RNA sequence: CUUUAAUGUUUGAUGUUCUAACGUUGACCCGUAAUCCGGGUUGCGGACAGUGUCUGGUGGGUAGUUUGACUGGGCGGUCUCCUCCUAAAGAGUAACGGAGGAGCACGAAGGUUGGCUAAUCCUGGUCGGACAUCAGGAGGUUAGUGCAAUGGCAUAAGCCAGCUUGACUGCGAGCGUGACGGCGCGAGCAGGUGCGAAAGCAGGUCAUAGUGAUCCGGUGGUUCUGAAUGGAAGGGCCAUC
RNA sequence: AAUCCUUGUCGGGUAAGUUCCGACUGCACGAAUGGCGUAAUGAUGGCCAGGCUGUCUCCACCCGAGACUCAGUGAAAUUGAACUCGCUGUGAGAUGCAGUGUACCCGCGGCAAGACGGAAAGACCCCGUAACCUUACUAUAGCUUGACACUGAACAU
RNA sequence: GUUUAUUAAAAACACAGCACUGUGCAAACACGAAAGUGGACGUAUACGGUGUGACGCCUCCCGGUGCCGGAAGGUUAAUU
RNA sequence: GUAACGGGGCUAAACCAUGCACCGAAGCUGCGGCAGCGACGCUUAUGCGUUGUUGGGUAGGGGAGCGUUCUGUAAGCCUG
RNA sequence: AGGACCGAACCGACUAAUGAAAAAUUAGCGGAUGACUUGUGGCUGGGGGUGAAAGGCCAAUCAAACCGGGAGAUAGCU
RNA sequence: UUUUGUAUAAUGGGUCAGCGACUUAUAUUCUGUAGCAAGGUUAACCGAAUAGGGGAGCCGAAGGGAAACCGAGUCUUAACU
RNA sequence: CCAUAGGUUAAUGAGGCGAACCGGGGGAACUGAAACAUCUAAGUACCCCGAGGAAAAGAAAUCAACCGAGAUUCCCCCAG
């Protein structure tokens, strides 16, 4: 066979959920393009790592109007 | 007899205060320019033995 | 791997230096950088210079 | 240090540093054992005598450890800060 | 300095001759009743030959070994890394399961400031045609991304231009991911820079492949060390091959 | 043919011949790791005939040596323990389990279907990081090269 | 003729014969750290090795690997 | 060798539906006993009233013992 | 005359059937003046010998004899 | 016994008796226990002597750094929030 | 030719055996390195020569570190 390959898996995805008190500092998400968009008082790193900028609850939202994902922090 | 102390490991391997052990990272000794500078200023600083091979490091070095 | 490698050396008259990759085939004339020296803590002009 | 056949942990990290032949020849000593000599001058020599320091010994520090009370005159030997500082409260003397 | 001639002396090699080393498995004499051995005389050879030490070659004559694993044994194929699916809507997850890529590139294809918006089709238009360039429109990313696939991308991450070296040095709260070795993301702090009026952005590139531990050395810097002392050699530390 | 296809095809021999003998697309003969012949020789291979025959159709009888019985002597391999049947299933091929059938206890002569019978820690096969036997690696005896040594004297180019 | 003593007697080995090749005698070669010994008290019509195998009729390629000869140039050790 | 209900046999002793009985295990309960581990409280000889609960076990871990020979205790003690 | 022929001894071992026998038996079979056979003694030694060559033979042992030693080799195996 | 699994028709054992396998020495670590405790302990040896001497040494009471060095800090760095 | 070699006597000593230990001359491999070649095993096993009650070594062209020690041998440390 031509078929043997396949790549180390990444373990990509959403790290901390809605709600979870995090360290700023902690990556909220690891991802592959921006599948989720940097809000309040989160950094995106080069590696669209979206990471929380300052301590706080994580905080889902669906906001503009391409209707883009968008993870903040609300303050604490 | 006495224990023979592993030499490689005497060599590679210093015991800290609490009983620890630092060590040397690998990856800054050749093939550097490829390497980014980040990466290799971590790598600089000496590093504690991890709690999996700590037993190893200890076997080889019973007179510390 | 037809890029070679090359050192930025400090006009500033300290040994240090910067290494990287050229190609030499499309790119002849040498490499003029302004980066950072450490050992005088300035910036300065940083000529190409051979690997060895 | 046998991992099956993989690169053993010693094996992998690279090696380090030198040995220092005046480091076997130095010692530390503490202010509890300034007391310990007899004459209250506190020379090598006199270290060696009263067991502290040991006999191929060239060079030996006075550390704040333990505390010194009699006053002692400290001569020909390298006092630290706040051991020095010590002596001085003590009613001791330094010299070189 | 280019180029030779003269007088004075000095190594290298090249054969011819010699006779004294050395050879004689030539002859005769003696130890001796002795085809050994030695001594003697003599002929031939002769600084060769041949032996030792060093040295290149040749050397299965002989020796010591090695000759991978997976595998519904050998043969074939595979072995590291990246993308998708299998994978059961967190992560992870096997098969000699199904499909494709990587072993780099780029001093701009990086930084930043300012600007711009695609494919394809239709209609008209010199040479010009299914397909160049130019007008008017439909279309709405069906395009583009330095290269696979995925996820991204209009605030564009896509396309142009101006100025530039942040493809900075020291660090790093805190996280992620690994048995470990390690790998990754990182706001902020110090120094010093570039773009911008400024807010700001910049510690490489849309991201995920482009890679190799230790040992042994090599190069540059560094008074850290320096075996009586001063140095040096070697060692260490930093940078790098 | 000391040629896969192949029992090639044609001929001979046989009532019938994958063999044999003679001839005609060499998978992959071939000229001293000799080619093609060859009288003689062969406990050599193949094939055919005459004779001969219990080889056979198809066995029969007889003579001796054992086997059988009596007396004397007296082994051996094997062996977890046995109150040691058939079948169909089950459990991966059943004396031993289930269901069922059969079967009074014990010898002797016979037979060999089973006890996965006895014998030898499978010889095949694989595995594991032994032994002997090339242009693998590394050495090396031997052979060979030069340099110095034992080794000197002249004379010329 | 010989052969696997004890599952193979043969088409295998040997053989006379043939060819190539080495060897000038202190022969080549072989056994020997060596002395020596065999070869041979032989001397090329002899001895060693290799292949072929009575007798008869016979018996293109030197590119590859060996061997033989050559030595102009290239490369090349110890030594200096 | 019946050999595709375990057999006998069965026209229900089969199948469907509803119901109430009973059998049925080392499960649960009853009575007796032993041991582990916790709670509290005694007032102690460092364990006892009790009171919950637990007690299948290979590799393996932990805990506590029996017995054998020899030395002391032992010129003791038992034993013609 | 003859590595000539037939054939006993003697040397062998092609076919056959069958422990007395760790290779024999009986019935046949080959050579049998030669490259024959046999007695006695001698010599060749283990990576060595010897081999009309089969990896044959070297004390019922041979792709490296036997005895003792390194030695309780090593055994990720039973 | 070995195995995912053995009445297995997989291994081993004919039976009995006797013998037959985690030892020892020296280092090192952890647990218990006893001693003494910022101390603890001696080795060879002397000593007819399990005493007593013998503290040579060893471990501990300080760490950081490759090292010089500094030292309750220290390394890093020009300097560290 | 003298001599020397050689020859015949005479005296003195040697020879051979023996447990281990000792000094010298030669000197493996299995094994370990989870293969293997440097390396290890190990200057071990073994062979050979010689000696003595012991042997060997031994009276600094030695250490040390600017202070000093004062031939060799053996034990404990230094130190895995």
């Amino acid at each position: 066979t031509r078929n043997g390959r396949d790549s180390e898996a990444k373990r990509l995805g959403v790290k901390r959920f809605g709600g979870e008190s995090v360290l700023a500092g902690s990556i909220i998400v690891r991802q592959r393009g921006t599948k989720f968009h940097a809000g309040a008082n989160v950094g995106c790193g080069r590696d669209h790592t979206l990471f929380a900028k300052a301590d706080g609850k994580v905080k889902f939202e669906v906001k503009g109007p391409k209707n883009r994902k968008f993870i903040s922090i609300e303050a604490e | 007899p006495k224990i023979k102390t592993v030499r490689g490991a005497a060599k590679r391997f210093k015991k800290t205060g609490k009983g620890g052990f630092k060590h040397k990272h690998a990856n800054l000794r050749h093939i550097l320019t490829k390497k980014a500078t980040k990466r290799k200023r971590h790598l600089r600083p000496k590093a504690m033995v991890s709690k999996g091979d700590l037993g190893l490091v200890i076997a080889c070095l019973p007179y510390a | 791997g037809i890029r070679e490698k090359i050192k930025l050396v400090s006009s500033a008259g300290t040994g240090h230096f910067y290494t990287t990759t050229k190609n030499k085939r499309t790119k002849p004339e040498k490499l003029e950088l302004k980066k950072f020296d450490p050992v005088v803590r300035q910036h300065v002009i940083y000529k190409e210079a051979k690997i060895k | 240090g046998f991992e099956g056949g993989q690169m053993p942990l010693y094996r992998r990290l690279p090696k380090f540093g030198f040995t220092s032949r005046k480091a076997a020849i130095t010692a530390e000593i503490r202010l509890s054992d300034l007391a310990k000599v007899e004459g209250g001058v506190v020379d090598l020599n006199t270290l060696k005598a009263a067991n502290i320091i040991g006999i191929q010994i060239e060079f030996a520090k006075v550390i704040l450890a333990g505390e010194v009370t009699t006053p002692v005159t400290v001569r020909g030997l390298r006092v630290t800060k706040g051991a020095r500082a010590a002596i001085e409260a003590a009613g001791g003397k330094i010299e070189e």
